[PDB]
This record gives C-alpha cells, sequence and structure tokens, in this order.
RNA sequence: UAACCGGAGAGGGAACCCACU
C-alpha cells in the first residue's frame, strides 16, 4: 500500500524520511543554502 | 530544549560507547556467559542462565538455598558448589540489589575463586555488572517469545548474558518508544521528545556504522537477527524487506553484490550500503571498501608486497592474505602518487580516505566499541542502589532507621537502601551510655545530613534537634 | 554479621398432627 513507494525506490529509505516534504537542493540553491548554514549554525 | 536534548544525547552516546565482554579483551570464540538473576536472594529462587559465546542460551539452573535460613552458613555453597559442577561457565555475570547483594557476590567470588570454580580446573574471574537496561530488558516483548516457562528471573539473567555479550545488539533488538523507557535526564518529559528519539536513532545509526553489521548472523539467530532497522540507507522497512528476502529464498551471501546480481536492492541504494553490508566470506566484501575502490585497495595490497599480480581478486592471495594477517609493507605504498593516481582515474581526492582502505586491507571490519569497563566504586553503588551521591545535598533531612548498633556508633539504613553509619559525636557518647536518647533503635528517625559518604558506607546524621535547623 | 507461615454468612419449601397461653 504505502511501503511499495519506500522499498521500490532507488533512493534510500533514510533519505526519503530526511527530506519527506520537499525532496533534493538544487545546484543554484546550494550556495545560498550554504551561506545560510553559515549563518544559522551559528549562534 | 536544545541543552536539555544536548545533556541527554551526551549520556546517549556515554550509554552507546558499548564495551561487551572478549575473552581475555581479544577453544571456541566468545565467552560463556553464566549469568546470576537474583529475586530476592532470602532463600527465594534464584535463577542462573549460561549462555554461549555464540549468543544463544545453552543451560540455567535455579538457587532457592540461601545463608531463609539464619544459621546454615554451608547450605549456598553446597548448592554453588553442585551447580558449578554442573555448569562450564568462562565468566559469571551477577546482577546486584542491595549490598547484601554484594555479600552474596562476595560469597559466590570465594566460592568460584577458592575452588577452581571458572572453568572446573583454573579460576575465571566474576565480573560486577549493572543491571539497569537488564531489568527493562527482560518485559520486553522480545524477551517474551524466546521462552514462555520460566518467569521474568531467567529473563533477567539471559538479558545479564545478551548485554555482557552485546549492549548494541540489546539496543538493536528493542523498537525505537522503548528507547524512551530508559531514563537519562529528569527533564526529558517536559520537552518535545519526537526530537530526542530523532537523535537517540541519529546516534543508534551513528553506532551502528561505525561498528558494522553482520549479514550471516541475520539468518541464523533471532537476536542477532533486525540489525538492518539501523544501517545507512537501510530503514524499518527496507530491513525487514532484506530479512523477508534472506530467509524466503534461503538466500546466503558469499559477497557484497549478491542483492544486486539478484535484483534484491537498488544500485544507488547498495552504492549508499557498500560500506556498511559486511559478510563472513570476494575478500574485501567484510569490510568498507566499496565496488568503486576494490581495485584500489587491491593494488595497493599488491603494492603493500611488490608481488606481481594475478588479475587480482583473490588470485594474488600472498598479497592479500598476508596482509590481512599483519601489515607487510606500508613504505612501499605513498599517498602522494595514490591520490595522484585517483586524480587521473577515479576521478576523486583519495588521500586520507586511502588510508581508511589500507586499515582495512590491515584489519577488515573492525569495530570502533569502547573496551570493557569494570566496575569502579561509584559504578558499583549507582549500579546496584539506582541512587546517586549527587542527588543528596548537605542541608536537607533524611529519614535513617537504625537497625544495628556497632559497638557504640549508631548503623542503619534508609529509605532508598543505603547504609549510613552515625559516629559517637552525633550520638553524644565515646564510650559512655548509648543514644537511646537520641534515636531509637528499629524505628526511623529524620536527622539532618552533614557528610556524603554512601560509597564507604557512612553517613553524617545529627541527632540532636539544634543542628537541623 | 540473620529471622517462614494466613482462607469465612451459612441453610429450602409444602402438607398434616400434637401441644401451650
Amino acid at each position: 500500500d504505502q511501503d511499495n513507494e519506500i522499498r521500490a525506490t532507488d533512493l534510500p529509505e533514510r533519505f526519503q524520511l530526511r527530506s519527506i516534504p520537499v525532496k533534493g537542493a538544487e545546484d543554484d540553491e546550494l550556495e545560498e543554502e550554504a551561506d545560510w548554514i553559515y549563518r544559522n549554525a551559528f549562534a | 530544549k536544545e541543552y536539555v536534548i544536548k545533556a541527554c544525547s551526551r549520556k546517549l552516546y556515554n550509554w552507546l560507547r558499548v564495551a561487551p565482554y572478549r575473552p581475555d579483551q581479544q577453544q571456541g570464540k566468545g565467552i560463556r556467559v553464566l549469568g546470576i538473576a537474583f529475586s530476592s536472594a532470602r532463600d527465594h529462587p534464584v535463577f542462573c542462565a549460561l549462555v554461549n559465546g555464540e549468543g544463544e542460551v545453552t543451560d540455567f539452573l535455579r538457587l532457592p538455598h540461601f545463608t531463609e535460613e539464619r544459621e546454615k552458613k554451608a547450605q549456598d555453597i553446597e548448592t554453588l558448589k553442585k551447580f558449578l559442577l554442573n555448569k562450564k561457565p568462562h565468566v559469571v555475570t551477577v546482577a546486584g540489589e542491595n549490598r547484601d547483594a554484594q555479600m552474596l557476590i562476595e560469597d559466590v567470588k570465594r566460592i568460584v575463586h577458592e575452588l577452581d570454580q571458572g572453568q572446573q580446573l583454573s579460576s575465571i574471574g566474576v565480573e560486577l555488572v549493572d543491571n539497569e537496561l537488564a531489568i527493562l530488558y527482560m518485559n520486553s516483548k522480545k524477551s517474551e517469545a524466546e521462552f514462555r516457562d520460566y518467569p521474568p528471573v531467567l529473563r533477567q539473567a539471559v538479558s545479564l548474558a545478551r548485554r555482557i555479550q552485546d549492549p548494541l545488539i540489546e539496543f538493536a533488538q528493542v523498537c525505537s518508544e522503548d528507547i524512551l523507557c530508559l531514563k537519562f535526564h529528569p527533564l526529558q518529559e517536559h520537552v518535545v521528545k519526537e526530537e530526542l528519539l530523532n537523535a537517540l536513532y541519529c546516534e543508534f545509526i551513528n553506532r551502528v556504522n561505525e561498528v558494522g553489521v553482520d549479514v550471516n548472523r541475520a539468518i541464523a539467530h533471532p537476536y542477532s537477527q533486525a540489525l538492518i532497522q539501523y544501517v545507512c540507507g537501510l530503514g524499518p522497512r527496507k530491513g525487514t524487506h532484506l530479512l523477508k528476502i534472506l530467509k524466503q529464498n534461503n538466500t546466503r551471501l558469499e559477497s557484497r553484490t549478491q542483492l544486486v546480481t539478484m535484483c534484491h536492492m537498488g544500485p544507488k541504494v547498495f552504492m549508499n550500503c557498500a560500506g556498511f553490508l559486511k559478510i563472513d566470506t570476494e575478500v574485501l566484501d567484510g569490510s568498507r571498501v566499496h565496488p568503486e575502490t576494490y581495485e584500489w585497495a587491491r593494488k595497493m595490497a599488491v603494492d603493500a608486497l611488490e608481488y606481481d599480480e594475478s588479475a587480482e581478486d583473490a588470485n594474488p592471495a600472498g598479497a592479500l592474505e598476508e596482509i590481512l594477517e599483519n601489515p607487510e609493507r606500508l613504505k612501499d605504498l605513498d599517498l602522494d602518487a595514490f591520490a595522484e593516481e585517483l586524480e587521473r582515474q577515479g576521478y576523486g581526492d583519495k588521500h586520507i580516505t586511502l588510508y581508511d582502505i589500507r586499515a582495512e586491507l590491515s584489519c577488515r571490519y573492525k569495530d570502533l566499541r569502547t573496551a570493557y569497563r569494570s566496575p569502579n566504586t561509584e559504578e558499583i553503588f549507582n549500579m546496584l542502589t539506582k541512587e546517586t551521591p549527587e542527588t543528596f545535598y548537605i542541608g536537607k533531612l533524611i529519614i535513617c532507621n537504625v537497625t544495628g548498633i556497632a559497638h557504640i556508633g549508631v548503623k542503619t539504613r534508609l529509605d532508598n537502601g543505603v547504609t549510613g553509619f552515625i559516629p559517637t559525636k552525633f550520638l553524644s557518647d565515646k564510650v559512655v551510655k548509648r543514644p537511646e536518647e537520641r534515636v531509637k533503635v528499629g524505628m526511623t528517625v529524620h536527622c539532618r545530613i552533614m557528610k556524603i559518604d554512601i560509597e564507604k558506607f557512612s553517613a553524617d546524621l545529627t541527632c540532636r534537634t539544634s543542628d537541623l535547623m
């Protein structure tokens, strides 16, 4: 039913459950997300 | 919430630094662990469970005789002589309830050591083991499906034997839920524990990817099954599907690509788990060497002996097995030229990754678990008493029930079960008439603490009313 | 540096005869 997408995909199960709402991070978002994680990973 | 999860995760990482017992800290593989599980040690049935080093229960016995009886001091010694003569252990894992349980453990040690009752011809030390996870792993549903005839004392002895075998397999045999039944901080209930459960799962995945998992035990032993639920890329459904595949077609693993040759697992998912699946048998399939580094690890092993290759995957056996025996030559390999060849074939800066490839060629399937840590008194006290000395504080009033006089002193216990010795300075004697006016023998009396020496069976208890304020 | 015990409202009726104040 709902386990076929977990077991029959070419994506990891932990990787599926690590970006479940929106999957993947593109190339143009990569540097902006790196700078955002650099600003936000420092507190 | 962040610092509470950090304080909980520090205790989790401490508890996720597993250190089960091994033979001499290395006939047969493993140690024949005889776990003892007491119920009251007061003329109550105390159980023993001999589980071998392969991870399976082998024998069991009872012990309803103890030294209840007030004067027959060799009946427990005679019963332990007749039981240890009917058992072939290699390590004795004793639990603990009170300090009388420590005296019973000392009597068991006097029976084992003073008669060579550790192998029937040679003394083998009895190890003190805390019992907090085995008391909550004998009530689990997994321990209710290994046997349905015996009480929870035999399951507690079996849980102590399995914990002495491996604590990560116990953590890999409790659902995660069941991790939230072990408390490491007294403020983890007020905060949300969904991210705490995901951090516990992150630490379990970290431990499982550092140590590694064997697949030839997940199709034979049920205790060593359900280990793919914490592997990289293999979740609960993928681990259960892998176990169903390996138990439905009777599939065994002779290499790492057996789920790619038979179409059991995804290609990218298999490349994610190309350094987290290990088999007992190619030769670099029970290690972290991926299939894109097979002919580089084998090239560095051929270069580690100056042996000409026979189209090496297994054919140049002198360069491949003699390097698994001992490090043959590491001065014939140069990681600068290796990284330069990796920057023209392979296409990637692998210069310190080849140090890990060399470590896998030397001793593959290395375990990052720490060494076994023996109980050092505060670890013993916190284990058998379940109370730490940081909880008590100078300034608090505690009820103590006096039991015996030592010669003039006040020997009593607490409600938590800690033996406290109040000296004559508070009782108001040195050798003079004695402290009945201060406290009543047998009864319990509240007193203000002024010292914390619970490890050495000492407690400062002011019996004067002027010192309580 | 100790010490074993434990469970409680039962339960019927109809018919006839004898006797008491």
